[PDB]
């Protein structure tokens, strides 16, 4: 440890003391790369202790098991579990390793040498240093690349993945042909993020997520040895802050941005999400219920088509504003859904009136029946009804537990990002204590 | 009639805050 | 409404290159300290 | 078709361009601003050195 | 009546505090424990 | 009064009026029991489903 | 849940997931030690 | 009152122990934390 | 193979129990490591041998 | 001089001579700020009636359509569009625009665009001057506030027409709907923000109040007190030992700060802290994570149900949520 | 007013916090403040022109 | 687009492009009534879509002749009903008829007039049946309620739910029944094999009452129609 009288920094501020420490930050951090991996197998393993593998995944509140299932580990057709062994394993695998990690924390935290600067050379930085800067940053690229490409070789090789519009329900499905069109692949992301089109969030089959990881993992590996043999250019000098908060600001603005696409991904995407895990989303959830209560006319008989509602409208199904056949009431809102338990009934003018009351399967309805019960509107003490809604059932879905819970996280980093990016860029320039008392700017400018 | 009472005390609100930034009466050091 | 799109991208993308090509005319020596 | 209109909300082209007049408008307004930056580059420093940024 | 209260406390504490209408004298840091 | 004579006519202060008849009506039965009051489920005003 | 050659281990996984909360606090323990210097 | 709820809070007991412990063995004998 | 399994993992907790306790005394201690340099491969190694050990006989159980 | 086109512009925009400084976010936050003002004014006198909910029963806003100051909105964009961007252009017709529900959508996208960047231009002076940048920090938290009732909430419902007009009026049906389908008075987060605002006014009418009562007597008693201070003076011009000394007495000497820049950090850090979560509630309660329900909670044996509060604020609840979008509801939930 | 309140604790407690003297050389500037000094610890002419 | 045209697209190659809209054109079929056959053919995707919607408005100027004057259509594309069929009988001189029973045959549009004001009405043919020659199946159809029975007012009023408060023309009178109206057809172009034939269409209904609070008005609708023979 330090005192405040050496350093100007408190206890509650503490952790700044060790910026120009190189040695005493490597064991902090990768004291705290234990504490994520220790996370991930305590709390697998505790939601494998108590997971029944005969009600839905997503009914016992459950969130990291999905994870593990999309990649189709004892999963069979239509999102049922064959053996929850694999389930045991990640958390086993990640809990034992943790302390691999966690005696490393400790050892270079107290007893390894606080700069490793003169005495091991390749490890040793100055955070004005740019082009030890750049290496730093694309050695962990290519680590960051090869991590996308686990994903691709157990797409195609090991066994594949869940496949949630696989026909008849979704299934694994080893994906042979992954799409690698760059016109097609750098459309998501050059399109708007409004209704309809939906910036990365729309991505709607396994062809394409796995697609994309090809050119994530050969662009961060292309990039990574950019930024070894290069060193940044005389506008990148001109343009950015080069001290050791400022590379953190910079990576808190990043990972702000990365909380509120994962806040939207879970909310909406249903294919990287697959419903049968995670729960419906709202718009599904929405979308079952005029379904369901088209079938419950179908059995008294009542035309569907002229079924007129109150304002004139249509009861049950009506027209888009761009022209389309849908349903109707205020679930008119999210007539831009898609599901494999519904694009089986749609033909080119939305869905056709002659399919639907004739070619529905019994495994779509039952499905869609599920998915009325179970919408993700709940409580914080985990009613789960709306707010005039009694203590009767226990549920609260994870998709409505992933988007609060990384809208938050995804939030404060943005006020991390204006802390530290206001204070890096403060203390670069020499007033970051205050004003000077003697010469000072605003005594010399004109006034007004 | 009051359609238009009512737009006189909003544009003469936003008077006062025209007069109020640029001829406001300049603060005089020491 | 061709008209008016074509000169809505105009007056965009001519204030967000502003910016853009703004902040990177070095900024940050545009400071009041000194050194 | 009682009226003609732009279809295009759902589309999901890139930028929001359609016509590729559009696409030369984000261009070409881009590349004169760049030119100005360009030109004037010789009045913001010349960092062409080791290490010569705002550094700490 | 009760915008009256108002008024009952302002001339209330202005005969008790009159001497110190005009704020405070200088030294007053006799009351330091 | 010009509510009265046009169901046309709304903005989302005779939405709130509205609203204040379903805090009333519905709330008042239990909150003043000293009123002895009951209610049929059809003299409360509601929208539709 | 878990297999039958570990199910006797049960009520000790089910504290494992608190752990980290006492990490942040153990921070607050170790500089009431040192007294806040 | 269970032997499982039991067990689970013996568990609890020991690991919030061996906390402070660390810091008591250390404030104690070496002096250097 | 049930009890020999379950009588090897109730001995890793005792051992890491040990080396979550004893180890950053090891370190925080004055010439702690130089001392006891030896003594902490020793309870490394051996909780090394023991996650092998329940490790292998899962196959078997 | 030999200075370029560009560098004769970048030192006008980062200049600190001018009367309301521009710099690089205001050069597009003025555009937009100007663009979203300027379209407010005339929606809320000229708006022609706007189908909120797609029913197609037009909501009046206007001043010109028999509104007052405070019935008077900008009623948001409807139902049947969602989340589609629907600019200008995509309408046929402009009053085609209008009927839908068109300047709700270019007012928010202009006004979010606009206050994020005030925030940017907070910092930018303050690097101009030499002062310390955290101002910036400190408009977050109406700015988390603000991207909440007009954007956050609209996303986890799906539509625009669920996010807050802009009106007087508008805003208390907002209140009231949002209550009905959520119960916010019963999340710890608006629990929170209520206590960021008590808490806010009582340490601004407290610190307030000992600065004035300890001012040292400098002017007459006809003079006005607050000549005692000219501008730019060096010497303090109140007594702090006084202050805290009073304060000390009033309650317990530990219960005071004696450091001035320990208590102006207090005044900061109290609400700054509080209007974050009350932002960060209802961002919350845009993905339906509701609060607390204690309906039927307290019960005896023989299988009674014993009311409480939480019962009777059931009742008001379930008042509100049986009334609200009165023509829109085919179907016995409010999953929309 | 108890919205208009609450702005004013959130800007005076700020614009103080920011306009601050350097009078010490820790960073922990809350620690350069002696109570009974005579000259104050922030720039009202510095704030007045933000 | 033909029919073929439009079959061949997926759902997402459509969405959002207002192809959704419209009724299949056709290019191949006889100009000139070659085939005249007889006897019951299944009239299957009868589906029209409106072209100019005029109303028969009272003028805003004094003099007593009647116009019909164009109009601003403020709904987006809720326009074109689909999916009707039914049978369509054909004789041997000419006379036929058509009869049509299902499918979206009614679809709801406001729209307005200069002057500021606004006309709403919900688009319909149901229940028609016209006989006659082939360039004429002038007959009649009915008109439903515009609003349902239940609907409410600002004020919690109507007929099937809703209090009450001279005035009594505004809540004692919300009716619910269905006035009548007038449609034209002619066929066009006939297509021997495929068995789909096009053609235009005139149609004229009542607009909207308020549940009886104004008189209503009369529009005129031109357009094209489509149907298909198997
Ligand atoms: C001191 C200061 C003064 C006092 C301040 C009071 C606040 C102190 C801190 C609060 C933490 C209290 C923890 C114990 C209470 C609790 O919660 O205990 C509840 C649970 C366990 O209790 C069990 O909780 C269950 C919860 O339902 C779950 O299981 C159900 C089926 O059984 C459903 O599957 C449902 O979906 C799922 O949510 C059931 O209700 C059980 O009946 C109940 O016994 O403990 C838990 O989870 C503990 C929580 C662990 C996760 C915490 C992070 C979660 C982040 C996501 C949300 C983002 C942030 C909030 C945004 C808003
Ligand atoms: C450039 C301007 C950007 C402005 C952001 C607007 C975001 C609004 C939005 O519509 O966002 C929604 C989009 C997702 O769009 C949705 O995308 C969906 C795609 O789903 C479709 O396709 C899916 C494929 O699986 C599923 O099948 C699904 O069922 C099917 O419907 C639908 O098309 C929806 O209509 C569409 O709205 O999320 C995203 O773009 C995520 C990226 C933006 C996140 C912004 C969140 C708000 C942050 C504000 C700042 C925080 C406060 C800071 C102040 C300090
Ligand atoms: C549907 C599709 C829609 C598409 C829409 C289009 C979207 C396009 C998105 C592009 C986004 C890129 C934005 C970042 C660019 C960063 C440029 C930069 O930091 O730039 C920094 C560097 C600096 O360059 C250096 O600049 C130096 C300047 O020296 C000068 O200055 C020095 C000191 O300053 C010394 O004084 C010296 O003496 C003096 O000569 C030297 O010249 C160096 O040789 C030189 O390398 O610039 C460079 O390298 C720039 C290199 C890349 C340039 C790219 C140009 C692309 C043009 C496309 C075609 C446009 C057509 C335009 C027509 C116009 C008319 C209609
Ligand atoms: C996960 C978060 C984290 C991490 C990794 C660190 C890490 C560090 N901090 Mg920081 N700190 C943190 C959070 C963190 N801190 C928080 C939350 C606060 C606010 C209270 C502080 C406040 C703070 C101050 C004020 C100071 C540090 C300092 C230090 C460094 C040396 C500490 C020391 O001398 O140990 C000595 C401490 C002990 C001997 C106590 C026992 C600690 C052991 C390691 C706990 C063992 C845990 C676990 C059971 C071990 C498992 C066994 C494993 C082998 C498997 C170290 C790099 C110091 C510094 O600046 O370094 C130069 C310093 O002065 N910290
Ligand atoms: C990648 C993350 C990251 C990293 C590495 C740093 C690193 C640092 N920060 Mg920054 N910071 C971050 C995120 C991060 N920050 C975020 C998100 C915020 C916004 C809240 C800030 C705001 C911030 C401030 C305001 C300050 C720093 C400071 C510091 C320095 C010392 C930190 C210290 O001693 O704390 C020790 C830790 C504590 C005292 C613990 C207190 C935290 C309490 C317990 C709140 C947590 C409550 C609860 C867990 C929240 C649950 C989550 C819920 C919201 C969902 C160090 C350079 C300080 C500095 O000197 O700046 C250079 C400083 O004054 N940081
Ligand atoms: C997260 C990892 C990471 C990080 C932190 C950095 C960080 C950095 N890079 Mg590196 N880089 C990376 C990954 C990374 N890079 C990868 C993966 C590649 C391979 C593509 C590169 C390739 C690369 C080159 C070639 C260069 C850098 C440079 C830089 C420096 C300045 C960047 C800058 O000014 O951005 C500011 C951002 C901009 C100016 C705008 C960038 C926006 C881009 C163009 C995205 C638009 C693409 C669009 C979607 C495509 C449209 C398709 C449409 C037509 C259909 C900075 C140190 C520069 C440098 O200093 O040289 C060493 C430099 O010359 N990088
Ligand atoms: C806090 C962070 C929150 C998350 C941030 C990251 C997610 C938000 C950004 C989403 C992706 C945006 C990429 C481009 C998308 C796009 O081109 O849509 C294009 C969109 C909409 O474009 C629309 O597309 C439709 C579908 O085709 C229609 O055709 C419409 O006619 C067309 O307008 O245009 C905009 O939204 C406005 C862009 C202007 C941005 C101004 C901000 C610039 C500030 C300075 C930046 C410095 C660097
Ligand atoms: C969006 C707009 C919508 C419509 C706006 C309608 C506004 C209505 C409310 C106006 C409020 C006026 C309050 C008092 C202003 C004031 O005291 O200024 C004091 C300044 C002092 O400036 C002084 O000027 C001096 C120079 S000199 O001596 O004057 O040459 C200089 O020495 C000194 O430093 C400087 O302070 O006086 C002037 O210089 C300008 C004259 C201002 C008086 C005329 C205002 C009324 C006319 C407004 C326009 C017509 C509106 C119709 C109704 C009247
Ligand atoms: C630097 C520092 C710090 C930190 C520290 C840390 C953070 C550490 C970490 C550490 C870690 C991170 C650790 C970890 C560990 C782990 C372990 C040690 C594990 C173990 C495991 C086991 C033992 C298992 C078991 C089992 C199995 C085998 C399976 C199932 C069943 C059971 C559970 C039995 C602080 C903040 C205090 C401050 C001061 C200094
Ligand atoms: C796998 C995947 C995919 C793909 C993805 C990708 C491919 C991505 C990429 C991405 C990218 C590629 C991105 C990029 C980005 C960029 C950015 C984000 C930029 C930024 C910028 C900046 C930040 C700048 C700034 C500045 C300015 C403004 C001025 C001056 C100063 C400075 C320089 C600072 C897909 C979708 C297919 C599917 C799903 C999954
Ligand atoms: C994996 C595993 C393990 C390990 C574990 C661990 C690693 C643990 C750790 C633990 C810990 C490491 C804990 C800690 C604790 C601590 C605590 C719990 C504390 C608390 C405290 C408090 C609560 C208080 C605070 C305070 C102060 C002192 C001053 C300031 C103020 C106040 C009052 C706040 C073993 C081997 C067992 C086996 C089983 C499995
Ligand atoms: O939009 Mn305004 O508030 Ca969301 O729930 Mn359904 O939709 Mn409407 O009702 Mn309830
Ligand atoms: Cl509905
Ligand atoms: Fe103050």
């Amino acid at each position: 440890g330090r005192d405040q009288e050496t350093t100007g920094f408190a206890w509650w501020s503490g952790n700044a003391r060790l910026i120009n420490l190189s040695g005493k930050l490597l064991g902090a951090h990768v004291a705290h790369a234990g504490l994520i991996v220790f996370w991930a197998g305590a709390m697998n393993l505790f939601e494998v202790s108590h997971f029944v593998p005969e009600k839905p995944m997503y009914e016992q509140g459950l969130i990291l098991l999905p994870h593990i299932a999309t990649l189709g580990y004892g999963v069979g057709p239509g999102g049922e579990i064959i053996d929850t062994f694999p389930y045991f394993v990640s958390g086993v695998l990640h809990l034992i390793s943790s302390a691999v990690l966690g005696f490393g924390g400790v050892y270079h935290s107290l007893i390894g040498p606080e700069t490793l600067e003169e005495s091991y050379p390749f490890f040793g930085y100055v955070w004005k240093d740019k082009n030890k800067m750049t290496n730093i940053l694309g050695y962990h690229l290519i680590m960051l690349g090869l991590g996308a490409w686990l994903l691709v070789w157990k797409a195609m090789y090991f066994g594949g993945v869940y496949d949630t519009w696989a026909p008849g329900g979704g299934d694994v499905r080893v994906i042979t042909n992954p799409t690698t069109n760059a016109a097609v692949i750098f459309g998501y992301l050059v399109k708007s993020p409004f209704g309809g089109d939906g910036w990365i969030c729309s991505v709607d089959n396994m062809e394409d997520i796995i697609g994309g990881h090809i050119w994530i993992g050969t662009l961060e590996i292309l990039g990574g040895i950019w930024h070894i043999y290069t060193t940044p250019w005389p506008w990148a000098r001109r343009a950015f802050v080069w001290s050791g908060e400022a590379y953190l600001s910079y990576s808190l603005g990043a990972i702000g941005v990365m909380g509120f696409i994962a806040c939207c991904m879970s909310w909406f995407n249903n294919t990287a999400y697959p419903s049968e895990f995670y729960g419906p989303t709202g718009p599904e959830a929405s979308q079952s219920q005029a379904f369901t209560f088209l079938v419950r006319d179908q059995r008294l008989g009542a035309n569907v088509a002229s079924a007129q509602g109150p304002t004139g409208l249509g009861k049950y199904l009506m027209r888009s504003p761009t022209g389309e056949i849908i349903f109707g009431g205020e679930t008119m809102r999210f007539w831009d859904f898609r599901g494999p338990w519904l694009e089986p009934l749609r033909g080119p003018n939305g869905l056709d009136l002659n399919k639907l009351k004739n070619d529905i399967q019994p495994w779509q309805e039952r499905r869609a029946a599920e998915y009325m019960t179970h919408a993700p509107l709940g409580s914080l003490n985990s009613v789960g009804g709306v707010a005039t809604e009694i203590n009767a059932v226990n549920f609260v879905s994870p998709r409505s537990w992933l988007a609060c819970s990384h809208f938050c996280l995804g939030f404060f980093f943005f006020i991390g990002h204006l802390w530290h990016a206001g204070r890096a860029r403060a203390a670069a320039a020499g007033f970051e204590k205050g004003i000077d008392r003697f010469d000072e700017p605003v005594l010399s400018m004109r006034p007004l | 009639m009051e359609a238009l009472v009512y737009t006189f005390l909003l544009v003469g609100t936003l008077g006062i805050i025209f007069f109020s930034i640029f001829f406001r009466d300049p603060p005089r050091m020491i | 409404m061709l008209t008016l799109k074509i000169f809505v991208y105009t007056v965009v993308t001519f204030f967000v290159c502003l910016f853009i090509f703004g902040f990177l005319s070095n900024d940050p020596a545009r400071n009041p300290g000194k050194n | 078709l009682v009226d003609e209109r732009m279809n295009g909300d759902g589309t999901g082209r890139p930028f929001g361009v359609n016509d590729p007049v559009l696409g030369w408008v984000l261009l070409g307004v881009f590349g004169t601003m760049w030119a100005i930056w360009f030109i004037g580059q010789k009045d913001l420093g010349d960092f062409e050195d080791a290490d010569d940024g705002l550094k700490l | 009546a009760l915008l009256f209260f108002f008024g009952h406390i302002w001339h209330g504490a202005r005969t008790i505090f009159r001497d110190v209408f005009a704020g405070i004298d200088d030294d007053i840091n006799d009351q330091v424990e | 009064i010009r509510a009265a004579e046009d169901p046309e006519f709304e903005t989302f202060y005779t939405k709130n009026i509205l609203l204040n008849e379903g805090i009333r009506a519905w709330m008042a039965a239990q909150d003043q029991p000293h009123e002895r009051l009951v209610f049929p489920e059809e003299v409360l005003p509601r929208g539709n489903a | 849940k878990l297999p039958e050659a570990y199910a006797p281990f049960a009520p000790i996984v089910d504290v494992l997931p608190v752990i980290p909360v006492f990490f942040i606090l153990l921070a607050f323990v170790w500089q009431a030690a040192v007294s806040f210097r | 009152m269970n032997i499982e709820l039991a067990l689970t809070l013996v568990s609890l007991v020991l690991v919030v122990s061996a906390g402070p412990l660390v810091v008591v063995l250390l404030s104690a004998r070496g002096g250097n934390l | 193979m049930t009890s020999i399994l379950q009588v090897a993992l109730l001995a890793l907790i005792f051992v890491s129990f040990a080396l979550v306790v004893g180890v950053p005394v090891v370190f925080a201690t004055p010439n702690g490591w130089t001392d006891n340099k030896g003594a902490v491969f020793s309870g490394l190694s051996l909780w090394l041998l023991l996650v092998f050990v329940v490790g292998i006989l899962n196959s078997f159980v | 001089e030999n200075s370029s086109l560009w560098a004769r512009f970048c030192e006008w925009i980062t200049s600190t001579e001018n009367r309301l400084y521009i710099g690089w976010f205001g050069v597009i936050m003025i555009p937009c700020l100007l663009t979203a003002t300027s379209v407010f004014i005339i929606a809320f006198i000229a708006a022609p009636p706007v189908d909120i909910d797609g029913i197609r029963e037009p909501v009046s806003g206007s001043l010109l359509y028999g509104n007052n100051i405070i019935t008077g909105a900008v009623i948001p964009t409807s139902n049947a569009i969602g989340l589609h961007f629907y600019p200008i252009w995509e309408a046929a017709s402009l009053d085609e625009w209008l009927y839908n529900g068109g300047p709700y959508q270019l007012i928010v996208c202009h006004f979010l665009l606009g206050v994020y960047c005030y925030m940017g231009r907070e910092w930018e002076l303050s690097f101009r001057l030499g002062m310390r940048p955290w101002i910036a920090v400190a408009y977050s938290a109406p700015v988390a506030a603000a991207s909440a009732v007009f954007l956050v909430y609209p996303i986890g419902q799906g539509s625009f027409s669920d996010g807050m007009p802009l009106g007087i009026s508008g805003t208390f049906n907002f209140m009231i709907v949002f209550q009905a389908e959520h119960n916010i008075l019963m999340h710890p987060f608006h629990m929170l923000g209520v206590a960021g605002v008590f808490g806010g006014s009582l340490f601004s009418a407290m610190h307030g109040s000992l600065v004035t009562s300890s001012l040292i007597r400098e002017t007459t008693e006809n003079e006005s007190a607050n000549e005692g201070y000219r501008f730019g003076q060096e010497e303090e011009t109140y007594n702090i030992v006084a202050a805290h000394g009073y304060f000390g007495r009033l309650i317990f000497q530990y219960a005071s700060f004696n450091n001035s820049r320990s208590l102006h950090f207090f005044l900061a850090a109290w609400p700054v802290i509080g209007i974050w979560f009350t932002a960060l509630g209802l961002s919350t309660m845009a993905f339906n994570l509701n609060g607390f329900n204690f309906n039927q909670s307290v019960v005896d044996s023989q299988g009674r149900v014993l009311n409480t509060w939480a019962d009777i604020i059931n009742r008001a609840n379930l008042g509100m949520e049986v009334m609200h979008e009165r023509n829109a509801h085919n179907f016995p939930l409010d999953l929309a | 007013g108890v919205l208009g309140a609450a702005l004013l604790c959130a800007i005076h407690g700020a614009t103080v916090e920011n306009t601050l003297f350097e009078d010490g050389d820790g960073a922990n500037t809350f620690r350069a403040f002696n109570p009974t000094q005579a000259e104050e610890t922030y720039s009202m002419v510095t704030a007045n022109r933000f | 687009l033909t029919f073929d045209e439009i079959q061949g697209l997926t759902y997402l190659q459509v969405k959002g492009s207002g192809i959704a809209n419209t009724c299949p054109v056709l290019e191949s079929g006889t100009t000139n009534l070659k085939e005249l056959k007889a006897g019951s053919y299944k009239l299957e995707n009868f589906c029209i879509e409106p072209t100019s919607f005029t109303v028969k408005e009272e003028s805003q100027f004094k003099g007593g002749e009647t116009e019909f004057v164009k109009t601003k259509l403020m709904t987006r594309l809720t326009y074109t009903l689909d999916a009707m069929s039914g049978s369509f009988k054909v004789g041997s001189d000419g006379s036929a008829e058509l009869k049509e029973d299902d499918g979206i045959d009614y679809a709801a549009t406001t729209v307005q007039l200069p002057g500021g004001e606004r006309v709403a009405f919900l688009f319909t043919i149901k229940q028609f049946d016209g006989k006659g020659t082939l360039d004429g199946i002038k007959g009649d159809f009915l008109v439903p309620s515009y609003r349902g029975s239940s609907f409410l007012d600002p004020k919690g009023r109507g007929g099937s739910t809703g209090y009450d408060n001279e005035e009594l023309l505004k809540e004692n009178v919300k009716i619910t029944k269905a006035l009548k109206g007038s449609a034209v057809f002619s066929v066009a172009k006939v297509d021997p094999v495929t068995g789909e034939i096009a053609g235009v269409f005139e149609s004229i209904q009542p607009s909207d009452t308020d549940l009886g609070a104004k008189p209503p008005k009369d529009i005129k609708v031109t357009g094209l129609w489509y149907a298909q023979l198997k």
